[PDB]
């Protein structure tokens, strides 16, 4: 039990209306995120109260770095005096399976691993409000990884704009676009020192001869369609090989014993594989329906089972 | 209730580990074989150090032990890294009882070359969290000849595996005073909530004065976000290793590398150009802009790291109780760090690069 | 200038200034209760037992859930505050800076703003000892030791040289207008009308608008230092003694019923903590309960104060032998709840 | 019911229950599992002896937990008696007050702020301030005693004496304060108390919910739902008829010892709670309480026009043949410390809030200042114009220009120079909302209007701007006097 | 927790002996279910996929480890839900690397050496338990093979345990192995152009001089037509954060061994444990 | 003593620093006292 | 250590510049560890300071 599962009990005060009672039943699975791992805990903790920093509530870029310093929870049971909820990085339940709920306009299927990210599209900036506490619970949206690669790409190249259209998004030929807002400066800086050290550890000696390979690439990209897939109409490479025409360092230092591209690929992916987990928060989740269906459409419950 | 919890059992030759004089409950790390050692210096080596180092560092090991996958105890550990610490009096109080309680002739002279394999492991690139690889927390052991029966627990909590002798059946994790290092004190956290347990390296590249330090590190912080945790502590092994760390690769003198002009090129229709069919011929080729970049002797990310950090479990607790006790390991009184109720989970290694 | 202002308070030169100095003090008190025949109903629950497991063992939490029901039609109940124990903070001069704090724009020349940084926190008890980073709050250096209790920080408020002293003789509001939720009457903007309209006359002193045209009115120079609302200094822990006096937000918030403001002062949540080594913002968790004068009045109260050491002497016999003025000096004797306590 | 009396000429009291729950911890070990289990255990003796190290393990938690809730009781009741109490020194108006009119005219109003200022400052600490005399002491009690009003409920058992008259109120007291009460001020009367020992209980009528399954659809079949009603309906009869003899046959009062002191017309329980409770716990005891005290100190004054004198004419002299270092305009504080200290307070210690650069932020003024459309004034110093022609001729461009714009209205700042400043923070004036800075002149200008430029500006509207004082001759005279 | 995979009738004497043989061999099964065909294990079911699209599979599937084989159904237990529950599964080695104690286990396509069922019409590709250090390298040796196609004699050679692999023992793994490096190469060709488009100056800095002055800088805290930059960025986060999953390889199996030898040889098999 | 018994029933770093604020105070006034204030009665029986 | 601030009085680093540092005029004459003065048997009361 200890092992398996660990319950936490967020309390709920004595003096809350039913017209706030009664919304707290409609967040039966949800994802909250507490600061540590006590066990006894106060909705003025889990609120958005709690979240602001020194006087300055943070707008939705530095609304991810303070979910990575917390701790990511799941609403099990919603009783009339507490919240009983379970943090994802301790252990799910004894059968280790416990249910979500989709607020993407996404559907999701098996396998795919979850990411949250903050509510950032338009029309789905749901906070509900407790008005005899003066509570908002800001809560996550539960979306499939290869979207939470794009946002947080969306919104980190946005402030690298500012410091001198992108808020399109398109998946399964679904359109969808996310809000657009001014950032505080301090958070995007935060960010950009993330890009540019796991950006500048990627390169290695051995990268001036996969640089080489450049001409190669754009050779071949008039006879293979999958390499004309590949590259992009906005791509830098095809831009950067009609223009440049790069040629390799003729020896290495040592160049008898070591392996100059062994180094590079292993360099390449401690660092720059790496950056997702690094701006954003890791896929602990993920989905494996049983038995009902293969796709889990929006706003349904869906079985989960962690993932390393 | 009963816990559920999984135990181990290895037949290790007690050259480097001896679960008599280490007792019931402490850590274990074990090695890769070492024939792969003296290959992976050949190969994993910057440029223009000696690979020849690691295969002769080991070898005086052996020699001095005769007077294979096997296992290194953490008190083992710590004595040998003892000289970089900074309680002094407390690391020579370690060593103290490693000279003076392992079944030996001359235990002194293993920890000064065992050391010295280590400061190979840095100098010939392998490094040891690449190496060291954890194993459970002793339990109980069944003792032979120049060899013994280590039972382990690799994965549950501490307290639930029975230790045999039943005057006394449970085990604490006991562990020496120098490598515990809160922080939960020295940055002020002192709410409560449960607390996550850590094994960490840490380096100093430089020509021949390299060091080791093995830490435990008991903190509230996720894996995720333990990075800026190490920095502010170990900050100063990471100065010292961008600038010292680069030694003996040959520079460009002086810049070869002109800016790069893609910025430049791409904004002038005048620039000649080249089309899929066009490229990769010498006659078109030479037509374009030559660019010759000089990647030699640059301060790469595995030649700047200075700290690795891994899971190594957790104390589900509210408060998690730690205790600071000078425990009897024969005849020399130690300071001994003894964790309640850890539970085990291991986890893979992570360079701070 | 803050380069040339610089200048003339190390060698000793008066500027056109005074600046009123404003800080805060913690006493340790001893109360007395009183209550009534049947001052409080009173319920009690069942006991829960709650298994939860452990590496160490089996934790048994017990938890009994209770109730409080307050039937008393009027006032059934009286704190009464008896005897002062030891004063918490230490009734120092501890000048603040705001070179901890983040968000003011420099001057844009590097070659000098860096000079006034190195020249006054460079040897400050107060002043960051590493420079401050981009996210949360910059640190004060460990002291290596105490020996009177925490330090009272004080501040310095610009006000103009001409004002007269007997503002200060008096329990007064040093914003040199009297706000407050108190002063109100049953309008929907009286509240702000106190504070920043300055057609009308003040409500304390009622022959002048104000006290400080530098620190009363909007956008003064007393705003833009001390508010909620503009986060000047929303990045240092170090408590500001007057930002419970100048953020306008939160005097507008409170309501105005004295049935209640009065029990709500007897249990007030303090702005500082006992826990800290000068004195902090209070961490989110902690709760003293602290009752407040201040809380109600928006005034201060006056020390045993003077400017001459020849002058102060006069004051330690009593009240009518102290002379209060010389040709250019003054004394300020005190009138505050410690005036016979020989504190 | 509210009291109300007739004069000449032309309810239910519903309050919400708060609620708390409390906490307390009870560890067990791993060995005490398997050894009150049983799977630990031999036939031996020493085993057979292991379980009394364990089993009363237990009776030394279980007391000390199950135990940890009736000094939970008097913890809580504390803690929510300091709640509902407003100190002294701000009931004994209220107390006035209330019995008098309880009328809401403003006056009145602005008098209970007269009277919750002046009986702050004068009755805070009672004891201490005047505690060296016995009258002023014994009314100060009696002042405890009748200023609360006898609440509403009359309890079933009453507390009395071994005489039988009732106690009517309780004082809670530290330990120190109840030693000085007891020897000179106060008497003890009684030891020994008559106190009821059983809880109360109630009589439930409660909404009642029926789910009973029917096998079948008939008529007596579902009317067995109806006379389940009445069979759950008389069953709340059969337990409230028992609640009702069992507190008629319970023993009802013990003998316990506490001590009884009388103050002016009733009893009253005297206690101190340090010793039984809260003794070798790590808890603040909560009637030890804190204050907050701000305080004002003025650094740089100057005196007015009929305080610059001396209290006689060789009150404080220096050498003979030295300058008199009292004259000169003072800069220094000092004050008390903690530890009787002659502490200094000067300007020196003012750098770190003026050499801080955001003395010289004025862009949150200039851009919200001219938010509502200020009008026109006049703009003589406003406006700055490029200069051309000879030399000669240049104030004849002047005058001959200006000659209606002279006339308009009053020159700003010459008016200001016949201003006592007395006078300047009177509201007399439409100039204090152009005083915020102690370094910008905030005056009103020309709109749109790029410097310098034209010898007559365009006459639009104005706006405020901010200029930069240089030196310190310009504050005005009645900021710094002459 | 224990699933069924019944095997369709029509089963010949030495088709009852091949699915003899693979005891303690590792099955990707689609979604966890009671019943459940033997077509959607087998190697029909991932149409034929090169070694990313096994990547991609391997990850979106769940793998399961057989236990004992009935004649009539397979019974296999999952590796996610239902080796929580019970304790240990054995586990058998297909691979040339000898397994140590206390190893995490990923698992790796069969890059290296096919149980065909004749009279079911299938075949049977599984994966190879080797664990998560070498599974980062001998991927990633096999990558910097191809790049070279478009060697030297110590990248073919990998110590392990003492022993000797060789890599080389080359033809079709060549052709198979062809899309990731494709993606491998584009991926940093792409990456150090934005790099060297928003720092452009990044090689014109003397190495140990220069260039180290400016990597402090980027290392401290306290220190805060047109080119389609900006959306090349998103571009390539997106496809580097994707092949940053599929290349993880991160570790299923942890091997405790109980009552047996410190090592584990070829063919041999294995106690695994995945929980605390 | 007495301000060590009143310390002993609460452990910060200021709540240690005001002892040494009252250790010094409760020496330097009642280090002797029936020498010092041995005239009254109502002190002394305190 | 002269950056921080004496305990007693908290606005000045000391009260003697020649007393109170290391190797002052004070620290010479009268500590134990250096031995001036403990050849004559006459007490030096700062001793203990």
């Amino acid at each position: 039990m200890l092992a398996d599962g660990f319950e936490t009990d967020i309390a709920i005060p004595s003096g809350i209306s039913r017209p706030d009672a009664a919304a707290l039943q409609r967040c039966e699975g949800r994802v909250v995120f507490l600061p540590t791992i006590r066990r006894q805990l106060t909705l003025a903790d889990v609120a958005h109260e709690s979240f602001v920093s020194g006087g300055v509530s943070p707008d939705t870029l530095g609304l991810l770095l303070a979910y990575r310093r917390r701790f990511p929870a799941v609403i099990t049971r919603v009783l009339p005096t507490r919240i009983v909820a379970c943090p994802l990085d301790v252990g799910l339940t004894h059968a280790g399976t416990v249910n979500l709920r989709n607020t993407s306009p996404v559907d999701l299927c098996n396998g795919d691993p979850i990411s949250l990210v903050p509510p950032v599209f338009e029309g789905q900036a749901t906070d509900v409000r407790l008005d005899s506490l003066d509570l908002t619970l800001r809560f996550p949206v539960p979306l499939p990884s290869p979207l939470a690669r794009e946002i947080v790409a969306r919104l980190v190249a946005r402030g690298i704009r500012d410091l001198n259209d992108l808020n399109v998004l398109y998946y399964n030929g679904s359109r969808l676009s996310l809000l657009a807002d001014v950032q505080q400066l301090g958070p995007v800086n935060a960010e950009l020192r993330s890009l540019v050290l796991n950006m500048v550890y990627s390169i290695t000696e051995g990268t001036t001869i996969i640089l080489t390979l450049i001409p190669r690439l754009f050779a071949l990209s008039a006879q293979d369609g999958y390499v004309n897939a590949l590259l992009q109409m906005q791509s830098v490479t095809r831009e950067a090989a009609q223009l440049i025409h790069p040629e390799a360092p003729a020896l290495m230092q040592d160049g008898e014993r070591r392996l100059p591209l062994y180094e590079a690929l292993v360099a390449w992916l401690t660092h720059a594989g790496q950056l997702g987990d690094t701006l954003a928060l890791a896929p602990v989740v993920r989905v494996c329906t049983f038995d009902g269906a293969a796709v889990v459409r929006s706003g349904d419950m869906a079985p989960v089972i962690r993932y390393p | 209730g009963s816990p559920r919890h999984h135990l181990t059992r290895q037949v290790i030759l007690t050259d480097l580990c001896q679960p008599n004089a280490d007792r019931a409950g402490t850590l274990l790390l074990a090695l890769r074989h070492p024939a792969d050692l003296p290959h992976l210096a050949h190969q994993r080596a910057p440029p223009g150090r000696q690979t020849e180092r690691l295969g002769e560092a080991w070898g005086q090991l052996m020699e001095a032990t005769a007077l294979r996958a096997g296992l290194v105890s953490f008190n083992f550990l710590v004595a040998a890294c003892a000289a970089s610490y900074d309680a002094r009096d407390a690391a020579d109080a370690v060593r103290a009882h490693v000279t003076a309680n392992y079944r030996g002739t001359r235990v002194g002279a293993r920890l000064d070359r065992f050391s010295e394999c280590l400061r190979a492991m840095v100098h010939t690139h392998v490094f040891p969290h690449e190496v060291m690889r954890f194993f459970g927390g002793l339990v109980s052991w069944v003792t032979q000849d120049e060899l013994a029966s280590v039972t382990a627990v690799c994965a549950g909590p501490q307290e639930a595996a029975h230790t045999g002798h039943p005057g006394r059946p449970r085990s604490a994790v006991i562990l020496p005073a120098c490598a515990f290092v809160d922080l939960d004190a020295e940055l002020g956290l002192g709410g409560p909530g449960a607390a996550f347990l850590y094994l960490v390296f840490t380096y100093r590249q430089r020509r021949d004065q390299e060091l080791c330090c093995v830490y435990v590190i008991k903190s509230q912080l996720p894996p995720r976000g333990l990075e800026p945790a190490l920095e502010r502590l170990f900050g100063r092994l990471r100065i010292t290793n961008t600038i010292h760390g680069t030694e003996d690769m040959t520079p460009p003198a002086p810049n070869r590398n002109p800016d790069f002009p893609l910025a430049g090129l791409a904004a002038n229709p005048q620039t000649p150009r080249c089309s899929a069919g066009q490229v990769t011929n010498p006659q078109f080729a030479d037509r374009l802009y030559r660019w010759q970049p000089d990647l030699r002797g640059r301060p790469t990310a595995r030649t700047c790291t200075y700290a690795a950090f891994a899971e190594l479990g957790m104390m589900p607790e509210d408060s998690p109780r730690c205790l600071h006790r000078t425990e009897r390991f024969g005849a020399v009184s130690v300071p001994v760090v003894i964790l309640e109720g850890v539970v085990w989970r291991p986890g893979e290694w992570r360079a701070c690069a | 200038s803050p380069v040339a202002l610089h200048h003339q308070l190390k060698t000793g030169l008066h500027p056109g200034f005074g600046f009123t100095v404003v800080r805060q003090d913690r006493f340790v008190t001893e109360n007395v209760l009183f209550s009534e025949r049947a001052s409080e109903a009173y319920f009690l629950g069942q006991l829960q037992v709650a298994r939860h497991e452990t590496g160490g063992g089996v934790n048994f939490t017990l938890t009994q859930p209770r109730g409080n029901v307050d039937l008393g039609v009027g006032y059934t109940a009286v704190v009464a505050t008896a005897t002062v124990r030891n004063p918490v903070t230490d009734m120092g001069n501890l000048p603040q800076n705001f070179y901890l704090g983040r968000g003011a724009p420099p001057l844009l020349d590097n070659a000098a703003a860096v000079y006034l940084r190195n020249a006054v926190v460079a040897g400050n008890r107060l002043g960051p000892a590493q420079p401050v980073p981009v996210f949360g709050c910059a640190q004060v250096p460990r002291r290596a030791g105490m020996d009177h209790g925490q330090d009272a920080v004080c501040e310095f408020i610009a006000t103009p040289v001409s004002t007269d002293v007997n503002y200060f003789r008096r329990p007064c509001n040093p914003r040199g207008r009297a706000a407050g939720g108190v002063y109100a009457g049953d309008k929907e903007g009286d509240v702000t009308a106190l504070m920043y309209d300055h057609g009308q006359s003040d409500p304390s002193r009622a022959f002048a608008a104000t006290a400080n045209p530098w620190a009363s009115q909007r956008f003064s120079y007393g705003d833009l230092l001390y508010n909620g609302a503009y986060h000047l200094n929303g990045a240092s822990p170090v408590l500001s003694p007057c930002f419970k006096f100048f953020t306008s937000a939160d005097i507008a918030a409170k309501h105005r019923c004295l049935e209640r403001l009065i029990v709500e002062t007897g249990s007030a949540v303090s702005t500082a903590t006992a826990a800290s080594d000068v004195q902090f913002k209070r961490p989110p968790g902690c709760r003293e309960l602290v009752e407040d004068p201040c809380g109600l009045f928006q005034e201060a109260y006056p020390l045993t104060c003077a400017s001459d050491p020849a002058l102060l002497r006069s004051a330690r016999n009593g009240e009518a032998h102290a002379r209060e003025t010389h040709f250019a000096q003054y004394l300020v004797y005190d009138a505050s709840p410690l005036k016979g306590l020989a504190l | 019911h509210q009291p109300l009396i007739a004069r000449d000429g032309p309810n239910y009291m519903t309050k919400i229950i708060d609620r708390r729950a409390l906490n307390a911890a009870f560890s067990l070990a791993t060995e005490a599992i398997a050894l009150l289990t049983g799977e630990a255990l031999d036939g031996t003796g020493i085993g057979a002896h292991r379980q009394l190290r364990a089993i009363q393990q237990l009776a030394r938690n279980v007391q000390a937990v199950l135990g940890a809730f009736e000094r939970g009781t008097a913890d809580q009741m504390l803690h929510v008696l300091l709640e509902k109490a407003p100190p002294l020194a701000l009931l004994l108006p209220m107390q006035r007050y209330l019995d008098n009119g309880r009328l809401a005219t403003r006056v009145a109003r602005a008098t209970l702020v007269a009277e919750l200022k002046r009986s702050f400052c004068e009755t805070s600490f009672f004891l201490g301030k005047a505690g060296h005399r016995r009258e002023a002491v014994e009314a100060w009690l009696v002042d405890l005693t009748t200023a609360t009003q006898p609440s509403v409920a009359v309890p079933r058992l009453t507390h009395a004496d071994t005489r039988g008259r009732p106690v009517d109120g309780v004082l809670v007291t530290t330990a120190p304060i109840k030693q000085r009460l007891l020897q000179s001020f106060l008497k003890v009367e009684d030891t020994e108390a008559d106190v009821p020992v059983t809880y109360g209980e109630m009589v439930l009528n409660g909404a009642n919910l029926v789910t009973a399954l029917v096998m079948g659809k008939a008529v007596r079949s579902l009317d067995d739902v109806g006379r389940h009603l009445l069979e759950m309906q008389e069953e709340q009869l059969d337990l409230n008829r028992q609640t009702l003899d069992e507190l008629e046959s319970a023993p009802q009062t013990t003998r316990v010892r506490a001590d009884l002191v009388s103050i002016g017309e009733k009893l009253v329980f005297l206690e101190a709670l340090e010793k039984r409770i809260y003794a070798a716990t790590n808890v603040p005891y909560p009637l030890v309480g804190a204050m907050d005290l701000t305080f004002v100190l003025p650094l740089g004054l100057f005196n007015p026009v009929m305080e610059r004198f001396a209290a006689h004419a060789g009150d404080l002299v220096p050498a003979p043949g030295h300058p008199d270092p009292r004259a000169f305009p003072p800069r220094q504080l000092f004050f008390w410390g903690k530890d009787r200290q002659v502490l200094r307070l000067s300007l020196e210690h003012a750098i770190g809030t003026v050499c801080h650069p955001s003395l010289m932020n004025v862009d949150a003024a200039v851009g919200g200042l001219n938010r509502d459309p200020v009008e026109a004034a006049n703009p003589y110093g406003a406006y700055v114009a490029a200069p051309a022609g000879p030399a000669a001729d240049m104030q004849q461009l002047f005058l001959n220009a200006w000659g209606q714009r002279l006339a308009h209205g009053r020159v700003r700042w010459v008016a200001e120079g016949q201003m006592t400043p007395e006078q300047f923070m009177q509201p007399d004036n439409a100039n204090l909302a152009l005083e915020l800075h102690p370094a910008f002149d905030f005056f009103v200008g020309v709109a749109d209007v790029e410097l310098p430029g034209g010898d007559v500006p365009p006459a639009g509207p104005g706006e405020i701007q901010a200029t930069w004082r240089v030196v310190n001759g310009n504050l005005p005279l009645a900021l710094c006097p002459a």
